[PDB]
RNA sequence: GUAAAUUUAACUGUUAGUCCAAAGAGGAACAGCUCUUUGGACACUAGGAAAAAACCUUGUAGAGAGAGUAAAAAAUUUAACA
RNA sequence: CUGAACUCCUCACACCCAAUUGGACCAAUCUAUCACCCUAUAGAAGAACUAAUGUUAGUAUAAGUAACAUGAAAACAUUCUC
RNA sequence: CUCUUACUUUUAACCAGUGAAAUUGACCUGCCCGUGAAGAGGCGGGCAUAACACAGCAAGACGAGAAGACCCUAUGGAGCUUU
RNA sequence: CUCGAUGUUGGAUCAGGACAUCCCGAUGGUGCAGCCGCUAUUAAAGGUUCGUUUGUUCAACGAUUAAAGUCCUACGUGAUCUGAGUUCAGACCGGAGUAAUCCAGGUCGGUUUCUAUCUACUUUCAAAUUCCUCCCUGUACGAAAGGACAAGAGAAAUAAGGCCUACUUCACAAAGCGCCUUCCCCCGUAAAUGAUAUCAUCUCAACUUAGUAUUAUACCCACACCCACCCAAGAACAGGGUUUGU
C-alpha cells in the first residue's frame, strides 16, 4: 500500500535520491535545458521550481544561501541563481520550468523528458501548438460565442 | 482393434435402433412393442425388425394394417384363453400347416 | 458410505446377492427338463 | 478404418440395367515382357486365353503390348472414366484369368466403403412419416385449451 | 478511427469559452430544480406502518468528536449531501422484484467524460451527470418524481441509518493482514517462513476446498455499517453527523438509508415522508438540528450537580 | 399445474433432495415438501432431468421443457400448442362427487342395529 | 517442482497467440506538420527535436569557447546572434554568442 | 459309446500360484491368513453379477444394416385391553 | 419381450491361450545366371528395433521462464555524487 | 514472545536486450461416492462444464532429484579381530 | 500396493469432518424441597485458557474458565517451517566379549534440497456467541442453614466487518495498544378433542395447540470521452477523476 506517498523510490535510498536529484538540478541551472528519464525529471521539477523561490529571497538571506550551497554542487552557479535566474522570474509567481516528453531512449527504451527553465537563450523546443482559431470547428464555435454575447447585451 | 470389435456393436446397435423405432410406431396405435412382435409371429408373418422399422417410416398405412392385425390376433388369444374350449379357433389364429 | 470390506464377492464379509424372480424361473425351467430326462431314461 | 477412409452411396453408371445392361469395362492394356520370368504367366495367358476372352467381350478393346518390363501390368479403363492398374507379376495363367474376369464385371466405381447395401429413389409409396401422420384432426382445428368465438 | 477528447481540436480562445458555457448550463439546470412542489409533484401520501422511503447519496467529509450531556465522547463521521437528485422511478411490476425502486444520483461530474447513452439520459432529465447512481427499494406510497432534489434534512437527529460504501483498497495482501493469520516465529530456526499460510488442507482430500482463505486482493469492496445514530444535522451545508465510522476513504460517496434492524422498524412515523421539501416547509429549519443528548458548542460547561 | 403434483405414500416427508454448495459445510438436504414450497417446479424438473440421457444433449432437451406451477400459460406458448397428452393417473373421485345414481347403484351391505348411537 | 508432462504445441500456441500476448495497434500516431515525419500525439517529433538539439549543441560549444574553462558561468544573460545581425537595444549587457551561420527560420530572434 | 493309446527316436520350457465349492489341519470354528486333499475357474474369448483375473452363462476363430436363445432386476414393516 | 463372439441363417474358413515347440512365407543386401522403369531361380550373410535410467547427432518441453548488466549531466571537452 | 506495525534496500512485477537447468509414454489433464494390484483427473453411478491469458498458493499429481544407505536374499565383496 | 525411495516422533501454521456432547439450548426420570448433582432423549450453529519441569504424546503441579470434550483426516499438514528426540560416521560410563565389536541402557555432538507444468484453491458480500453486575430477592423453596427460575436493565470478553477524531507506532498516509457496528429459527417432548375398542387414549387414526422460516431483508445494478495526466484504484490489466489537457 502506498496511499498518499508523494515521493518516488529511486537510487540507492533516501540520501542517494536527493543526490541524484541534486545533480540533475545542478545540470539544469548550468545548461538551462537537459534531458533525462521522465520519472526523474518529474521528481526533480518540484525542486527546480522551489530553488527559484529561494533565489528570489536574495543573496543576503542566509537561509537561502545555505539552501543554494547544498543544492548547487558547482559554486559558480550560485551567483547565477541569485543574479540571473531569479531576476528573470521577478514578475512571475510560478511556472518557471516546462517539461515535455521526448521519444524513448534508444538503448534501454526508457521514457524520456526534456526540462528547461523558461526564458533561456537556447533554440526553442518544438512546442505542441493548439489548432488554429480558423479551423472549421473553431469558426462554428466563434459564431456561437458571437451570438450569445449579442443576446446578453440586448 | 476397435474397428474389428465394432462389427459386433454395429449389429447390436442397429437392432436396438429398430426396436426403438418399432416401439415408437406401435405406441402411435396403442400397442406395446412385445404385443406387436409376438402376435405377428402367431399370424405366420415373419417380417424382421429391420423391415418393420422401414415400414413404419416409409409405409405408414401398411404398418397400421400390421398393427391392426397384431391387435386382432391379440384379442383372439384373450377370447380363446377365457373360453373352456367350446369356441372354435379364431379366424386369424388358424395356422397354415406345411409338410 | 456403504463400503464392502476388501473385494466384493470373496472373503468373510461379502456383498449380499439376492435371487430375482426370473432367476428362480430360469432354475425351475431347467429342473423340468431334467425331470423329463429321468423319465425317458427309465425304460 | 471407415473414419480414416472415404465412403460413397451405392449407385450405378447411367442407371445401368434399367433399360439395358451395358458392360462398363471399355479397354484393357497388357504389358508382357518377351523374356522376363515374372511375365511367364502373362505370356501363357496371351497365347490361349486372351483370344477367347476377346471373343466373349466384343465391347472391350484389348491392347497387348510386348516390351521389356520387370513388372507386367494390366490397365483397365471404364466408361465412367475410372482407370485401374493391376499388377500380374509372377501370377499364374489361372490367376490372371480370374483377375481379368473380375475387372470385366466391375462398374468402375471406387472400391471404397459403401454406406448402405441398397439404394432407392422412391423409398415411400404411401407417404413418408411426419408427426401428423397418425394424429386425429379436431373440429375447427382448435388447439388445446383454446377459447373459440370469444 | 483515432480517438479524440473534448478539447483536442479547440483553439486557445475557445477552450475558456467552452468551459464557461458548459459550467453555466450545469448551474442553471441545478437551480431550475429547487422548487419541486411548484412543478407538478406526485401525490404526497401519509406515512403508514410498513412503508419504506428513499435514502440519500452523500460524500464522506471526515470525522469529528462530540460529547454528550453525560460526559461521554462519541466520534462521528460527517456526510455531506452534494447535488443529490432523484433520477428514475421503476414500478413494482416492471422492477422484477418484490418492491418498487427509486434511482438516486449524487455529485455532479463532467459531461465530457461520460458515455453518450448516459449523456442523453441526463439530457432528457435536465440535470448534469452524476458520479454514482444507487437504487433504493421503496413502497408505492413513497414514490418521488424524477428530478426532485434531496437534502440532508431528509434525516433527523435520533434516527438510525445504514451506510454502504466501497472499503479502502489495500491491493494484494498476505494472509496475515488479509485474514489475521498468526504467521510463524521470528527465530528459533524458521527457514524463509514467517508470514506464510502454512498448511492449506488435509492430505486425504487431495485438493483445496472452495472458499479457503488465501493471499489475494484486500478491500475495495462494498460493505455496510448498520445501526448508526444520527447525532446532528447541519441544514445550511447539508451535512449529516453519523455515529462512529463508515466504510471508505474521505471524499468517497456513500449510500445512506434508514436502518433495517428489527429494533428500528416503524420509527419513521415522525420522519419526513416521502422526503423533506424545504420549499414546502412552512417554517425554515434552524441551521443545526441536535439530538437531545448532544452538548451544543455554545452550551454551558457540564456540571454534575 | 406442477404445484398440484401428488406423491404416493409418505414421499412428501421421506424423499430427500441433496445438494452441495461446494464450500465446507455446504451439504444441504431438504425434504420434497420443503423443496416444493420453495420452488413449485423443482420436483418435476428434477424428475425429468434425472430420466434424460446423461450426455451433452440433456441440457438442450431441458431448454424444450416449459414448467408452470398453475394454469397460467404465456400466450405465445399457448398459441403454439398442438396436442394435450392424457394424464397418466386417473384421479379418484371424492365421496361428495358421486352422483345419487352411483350411490343408489351400490348396494347397502349390512343392517345396523336400530338402537345403536352412530 | 518439475513439469510432470511435456506441454503440447497446441497448448503452447494457445498461450503464445492469446490476444493479451499480441502487440496492440497504436491509434495516436500522426504526421508532424513542420517536417512531415511521423510523431505521437503526446510526444515531441523526433525529427524536429533532433534539429533543435543539433543547433543547441553548436551554441553550447561556442559558449564553452567563450567561457574557456570550468567554473566560469556568467553573471549576465546571454543572446545568440547569427551572421548579419548586431545586438539590439535589449541585448545590451548580455554575453553575445556568435554563430557562423544564417539564423534558422524556426529560430525566432527576440 | 468312442479314438485314442503304448512303444521307438529327438528336445526344450515349466519345477517363486491365485480365488471359489467341498473334506480336514493350524490360528481366534479371525484374516483377501497359513497347510494338504477332490474339483472348477483364472493366468485365452465373449455375455452377465454396477465398476470387476478366481462367481454365473459360453467356448474354435471371417463377412452380414437377419434370426432363436443362455446367464441375467430384492424382498420385507412390528406390541391396546378386562 | 429384451438379451452373447452360444446356435441357426447367405457366403467363406489354416485365420483369437504365457514359457516353450512344429510349420508355411518373406523385406533389403551381396554373389552366380537371368532380367533391363526394378525382376526371376538359386547361393551367401555385419540379413529387419514403439522400449536396455541404451550410444551418437538433431530438435522440442520446462521457457522467452530462472538468471545476467550500464552512478549523473554535458559541448564528449569536462564537471558532479559516492 | 503477548501481537505485531511502519519505513529503507534487495528481490519482486511491467518495458527493453541477452538467455540456462532438472523434468517430460501420450494427454482433448474436473468434483463426489463406489470400485479396483486393497488411497482414481482416466473404471461404475451421479454432479459439474463456452474459449484463452497474468499474478498468487502448495492439498494432490503415491510431485522432481538419487536402480533405499533401514531390512532380507546372493554358495556376491571388502575392512577388522581371533584359542 | 510401494524398497530404479509412499521422508520416520512431538511441536508451529492452517485447519476439514464424525457425535459416542466438555460448555451453551430444549426435554423425560430421580433416593429431583431449594441450591448443587445423577441418569437418559434431542441438538455439531458457536465455543472449548495461560503457565513450571519433561524432546515428549501423556502425566503431575500452579492459576483460571460457562467449558478446559472424545475421535478421524497417510498416528491431517516437512515441494510451508522446526530438528529437542529418534536413526549413520566422533566420544564417555555401566554391562557382554579373548578381541574386533556389541547393548529394547544412559550421556555430549552431529548438512532438513527443489525456479510450480497439471489438478484444486485465492472476498461461501451482509441475521453472534458467551460470562458477569444490578434487579427480581433475601422472594419461590425450606425446620433451619442455605437459596433460585422467567421477565427487565446495564456492562463486558471473544468473533466477524470496518475506520483514523483523539491516544499510541507514527505523520500528505499506513497501523493497534485506539475507536465504531453486529439482526431469525431449529422438535426431545408437553397437552386438548376423539375412533378402532360407544369409558379411556397427545393420533405411524382422521385432527387441535405449544411450533417454526417459500430464512427475511440488505448489498450489487446507467457505460467506444479515454491519446495523455492524476488518483484514497492498482503486480500487469482493470477501475475512479480530468468542467484540474502550461
Ligand atoms: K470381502
Ligand atoms: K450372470
Ligand atoms: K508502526
Ligand atoms: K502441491
Ligand atoms: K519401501
Ligand atoms: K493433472
Ligand atoms: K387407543
Ligand atoms: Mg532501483
Ligand atoms: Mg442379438
Ligand atoms: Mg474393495
Ligand atoms: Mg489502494
Ligand atoms: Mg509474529
Ligand atoms: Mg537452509
Ligand atoms: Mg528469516
Ligand atoms: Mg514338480
Ligand atoms: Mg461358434
Ligand atoms: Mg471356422
Ligand atoms: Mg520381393
Ligand atoms: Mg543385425
Ligand atoms: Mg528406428
Ligand atoms: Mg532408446
Ligand atoms: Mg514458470
Ligand atoms: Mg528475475
Ligand atoms: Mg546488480
Ligand atoms: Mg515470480
Ligand atoms: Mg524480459
Ligand atoms: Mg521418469
Ligand atoms: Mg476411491
Ligand atoms: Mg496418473
Ligand atoms: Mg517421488
Ligand atoms: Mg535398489
Ligand atoms: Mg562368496
Ligand atoms: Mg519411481
Ligand atoms: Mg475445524
Ligand atoms: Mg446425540
Ligand atoms: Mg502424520
Ligand atoms: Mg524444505
Ligand atoms: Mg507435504
Ligand atoms: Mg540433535
Ligand atoms: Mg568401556
Ligand atoms: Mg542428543
Ligand atoms: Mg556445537
Ligand atoms: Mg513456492
Ligand atoms: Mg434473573
Ligand atoms: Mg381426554
Ligand atoms: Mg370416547
Ligand atoms: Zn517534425
Amino acid at each position: 500500500i502506498s496511499h498518499g506517498r508523494v515521493f518516488r523510490r529511486m537510487g540507492l535510498g533516501p540520501e542517494s535520491r536527493i543526490h541524484l536529484l541534486r545533480n540533475l538540478l545542478t545540470g539544469l541551472v548550468r545548461h538551462e535545458r537537459i534531458e533525462a528519464p521522465w520519472a526523474r525529471v518529474d521528481e526533480m521539477r518540484g525542486y527546480a521550481e522551489k530553488l527559484i523561490d529561494y533565489g528570489k529571497l536574495g543573496d543576503t538571506n542566509e537561509r537561502a544561501m545555505r539552501m543554494a550551497d547544498f543544492w548547487l554542487t558547482e559554486k559558480d552557479l550560485i551567483p547565477k541563481l541569485f543574479q540571473v535566474l531569479a531576476p528573470r522570474y521577478k514578475d512571475q509567481t510560478g511556472g518557471y520550468t516546462r517539461m515535455l516528453q521526448i521519444p524513448n531512449r534508444s538503448l534501454d527504451r526508457a521514457k524520456m523528458a526534456v526540462i528547461e527553465y523558461k526564458g533561456n537563450c537556447l533554440p526553442p523546443l518544438p512546442l505542441p501548438r493548439r489548432d488554429s482559431h480558423l479551423t472549421l470547428l473553431n469558426q462554428l464555435l466563434q459564431g456561437l460565442r458571437q451570438d450569445l454575447r449579442q443576446s446578453q447585451e440586448a | 482393434v476397435k474397428c474389428t470389435k465394432a462389427r459386433y456393436l454395429k449389429k447390436k446397435n442397429m437392432r436396438t435402433l429398430w426396436i426403438n423405432r418399432i416401439t415408437a410406431a406401435s405406441q402411435e396405435h396403442g400397442l406395446k412393442y412385445p404385443a406387436l412382435i409376438g402376435n405377428l409371429v402367431k399370424c405366420q408373418v415373419e417380417l424382421n425388425r429391420k423391415v418393420l422399422a422401414d415400414l413404419a417410416i416409409y409405409e405408414p398405412k401398411t404398418f397400421k394394417s400390421l398393427a391392426a392385425l397384431a391387435s386382432r390376433r391379440r384379442h383372439e388369444g384373450f377370447a380363446a384363453a377365457l373360453g373352456d374350449g367350446k369356441e372354435p379357433e379364431g379366424i386369424f389364429s388358424r395356422v397354415v400347416q406345411y409338410h | 458410505r456403504g463400503r464392502i470390506p476388501g473385494r466384493q464377492w470373496i472373503g468373510k464379509h461379502r456383498r449380499p446377492r439376492f435371487v430375482s424372480l426370473r432367476a428362480k424361473q430360469n432354475m425351475i425351467r431347467r429342473l423340468e427338463i431334467e425331470a423329463e430326462n429321468h423319465y425317458w431314461l427309465s425304460m | 478404418t471407415a473414419r480414416g477412409t472415404p465412403s460413397r452411396f451405392l449407385a450405378s453408371v447411367l442407371h445401368n440395367g434399367l433399360g439395358r445392361y451395358v458392360q462398363q469395362l471399355q479397354r484393357l492394356s497388357f504389358s508382357v515382357s518377351r523374356d522376363g520370368a515374372s511375365s511367364r504367366g502373362a505370356r501363357e495367358f496371351v497365347e490361349r486365353e486372351v483370344i477367347d476372352f476377346a471373343r466373349r467381350n466384343p465391347g472391350v478393346v484389348i491392347y497387348v503390348n510386348s516390351r521389356p518390363c520387370c513388372v507386367p501390368r494390366v490397365v483397365a479403363e471404364y466408361l465412367n472414366g475410372a482407370v485401374r492398374e493391376e499388377s500380374i507379376h509372377c501370377k499364374s495363367v489361372e490367376e490372371i484369368s480370374t483377375l481379368v474376369q473380375k475387372l470385366a464385371d466391375q462398374s468402375g466405381l471406387d472400391v471404397i466403403r459403401i454406406r448402405k447395401p441398397f439404394h432407392t429413389d422412391n423409398p415411400s409409396i404411401q407417404g413418408q412419416w411426419h408427426p401428423f401422420t397418425n394424429k386425429p384432426t379436431t373440429f375447427r382445428g382448435l388447439r388445446p385449451r383454446e377459447v373459440q368465438d370469444p | 478511427k483515432s480517438g479524440t477528447w473534448w478539447d483536442e481540436h479547440l483553439s486557445e480562445e475557445n477552450v475558456p469559452f467552452i468551459k464557461q458555457l458548459v459550467s453555466d448550463e450545469d448551474k442553471a439546470q441545478l437551480a431550475s430544480k429547487l422548487c419541486p412542489l411548484k412543478d407538478e409533484p406526485w401525490p404526497i401520501h401519509p406515512w403508514e406502518p410498513g412503508s419504506f422511503r428513499v435514502g440519500l447519496i452523500a460524500l464522506k467529509l471526515g470525522m469529528m468528536p462530540l460529547w454528550t450531556k453525560d460526559g461521554q465522547k462519541h466520534v462521528v463521521t460527517l456526510l455531506q449531501v452534494q447535488d443529490c437528485h432523484v433520477l428514475k422511478y421503476t414500478s413494482k411490476e416492471n422492477c422484477n422484484g418484490k418492491m418498487a425502486t427509486l434511482s438516486v444520483g449524487g455529485k455532479t461530474v463532467s459531461r465530457f467524460r461520460k458515455a453518450t447513452s448516459i449523456l442523453e439520459f441526463y439530457r432528457e432529465l435536465g440535470l448534469p451527470p452524476k458520479q454514482t447512481v444507487k437504487i433504493f427499494n421503496i413502497t408505492d406510497n413513497a414514490a418521488i418524481k424524477p428530478g426532485t432534489p434531496l437534502y440532508a434534512a431528509h434525516f433527523r437527529p435520533g434516527q438510525y441509518v445504514d451506510v454502504t460504501a466501497k472499503t479502502i483498497g489495500k491491493g494484494f495482501q498476505g494472509v496475515m493482514k488479509r485474514w489475521g493469520f498468526k504467521g510463524q516465529p521470528a527465530t528459533h530456526g524458521q527457514t524463509k517462513t514467517h508470514r506464510r499460510p502454512g498448511a492449506v488442507a488435509t492430505g486425504d482430500i487431495g485438493r483445496v476446498w472452495p472458499g479457503t482463505k488465501m493471499p489475494g486482493k484486500m478491500g475495495n469492496i462494498y460493505r455496510t455499517e448498520y445501526g448508526l445514530k444520527v447525532w446532528r444535522i447541519n441544514t445550511k451545508h447539508n451535512i449529516i453527523y453519523v455515529n462512529g465510522s463508515v466504510p471508505g476513504h474521505k471524499n468517497c460517496l456513500v449510500k445512506v438509508k434508514d436502518s433495517k434492524l428489527p429494533a428500528y422498524k416503524d420509527l419513521g412515523k415522525n420522519l419526513p415522508f416521502p422526503t423533506y421539501f424545504p420549499d414546502g416547509d412552512e417554517e425554515e429549519l434552524p441551521e443545526d438540528l441536535y439530538d437531545e443528548n448532544v452538548c451544543q458548542p455554545g452550551a454551558p460547561s457540564i456540571t454534575f450537580a | 399445474n406442477t404445484r398440484h403434483i401428488a406423491f404416493s405414500g409418505n414421499k412428501w416427508e421421506q424423499k430427500v433432495y441433496s445438494s452441495h454448495t461446494g464450500y465446507p459445510g455446504g451439504f444441504r438436504q431438504v425434504t420434497a415438501a420443503q423443496l416444493h414450497l420453495r420452488d413449485p417446479v423443482a420436483i418435476v424438473k428434477l424428475a425429468i432431468y434425472g430420466m434424460l440421457p446423461k450426455n451433452l444433449h440433456r441440457r438442450t432437451m431441458m431448454e424444450r421443457l416449459h414448467l408452470f406451477p398453475d394454469e397460467y400459460i404465456p400466450e405465445d406458448i399457448l398459441k403454439n400448442l398442438v396436442e394435450e397428452l392424457p394424464q397418466p393417473r386417473k384421479i379418484p373421485k371424492r365421496l361428495d362427487e358421486y352422483t345419487q345414481e352411483e350411490i343408489d347403484a351400490f348396494p347397502r351391505l349390512w343392517t345396523p342395529p336400530e338402537d345403536y348411537r352412530l | 517442482a518439475a513439469p510432470k508432462n511435456r506441454r503440447t504445441i497446441e497448448v503452447n500456441r494457445c498461450r503464445r497467440r492469446n490476444p493479451q500476448k499480441l502487440i496492440k495497434v497504436k491509434n495516436n500516431i500522426d504526421v508532424c506538420p513542420e517536417c512531415g515525419h511521423l510523431k505521437q500525439k503526446h510526444v515531441l517529433c523526433a525529427y524536429c527535436y533532433e534539429k533543435v538539439c543539433k543547433e543547441t549543441a553548436e551554441i553550447r560549444r561556442q559558449i564553452g569557447k567563450q567561457e574557456g574553462g570550468p567554473f566560469k558561468a556568467p553573471t549576465i544573460e546571454t543572446v545568440v546572434l547569427y551572421t548579419g545581425e548586431t545586438p539590439s537595444e535589449q541585448d545590451q549587457g548580455k554575453r553575445i554568442i556568435e554563430r557562423d551561420r544564417k539564423r534558422p527560420s524556426w529560430f525566432t530572434q527576440n
